[PDB]
């Protein structure tokens, strides 16, 4: 039953990992609900929040997989964040 | 990390391992918890050999990250020439 129930978080996640909620000047804008935090992506709450955020102020303008013990998903978000920071920063100078 | 939050339960260790061999499994252990956390950083007789070969290597790569990456014995210099 360990098999399973990563049968269907494998399956249930993939509509979440293809997108924090958004509103309608800009800390208003994406702002982080704490409730819903996986509370073993609790360490970086605020560096998923603030990699999404960089991609926007460009974009109007013009695989992850859960294991135990290993931080293999951890060190998946640090190597993108690391690059959506140099593509709006770049953008600016 | 090092001080508190690991026991050696003196009640559940199996006869069949000595009561040093507990105290290297205790310290590899906390050398990998330890490597994740604050360093930030991510990666019978053969039995006996098993504890040793986990035990050569993974000291042996904390000192290396812990010289690199904070230069720990830099301090230990510099701590003398000023403090002392």
């Amino acid at each position: 039953a360990q098999e399973l129930c990563l049968y269907l978080t494998k399956a249930a996640s993939a509509p979440y990992f293809e997108v924090v909620e958004e509103h309608e000047y800009w800390d208003q804008r994406y702002t982080i609900v704490q409730q819903q935090i996986p509370s073993f992506l609790q360490k970086m709450a605020d560096k998923i929040l603030s990699t999404g955020k960089y991609l926007n102020v460009v974009r109007e303008c013009g695989e992850i997989i859960y294991t135990l013990k290993e931080r293999a998903y951890v060190e998946q978000i640090e190597k993108a964040f690391n690059y959506a920071s140099k593509v709006l920063l770049d953008f600016l100078m | 990390l090092w001080h508190d939050k690991y026991t050696l339960r003196k009640s559940m260790i199996p006869s069949f391992m000595t009561m040093d061999q507990s105290r290297k499994v205790l310290l590899i252990g906390k050398s990998i918890n330890f490597l994740h956390q604050v360093c930030h950083d991510q990666t019978e007789n053969a039995f006996q050999g098993k504890i040793d070969a986990a035990y050569f290597e993974t000291s042996k790569y904390l000192l290396d990250v812990l010289n690199k990456k904070y230069s720990l014995l830099d301090h230990m210099q510099a701590m003398r020439r000023y403090l002392l």
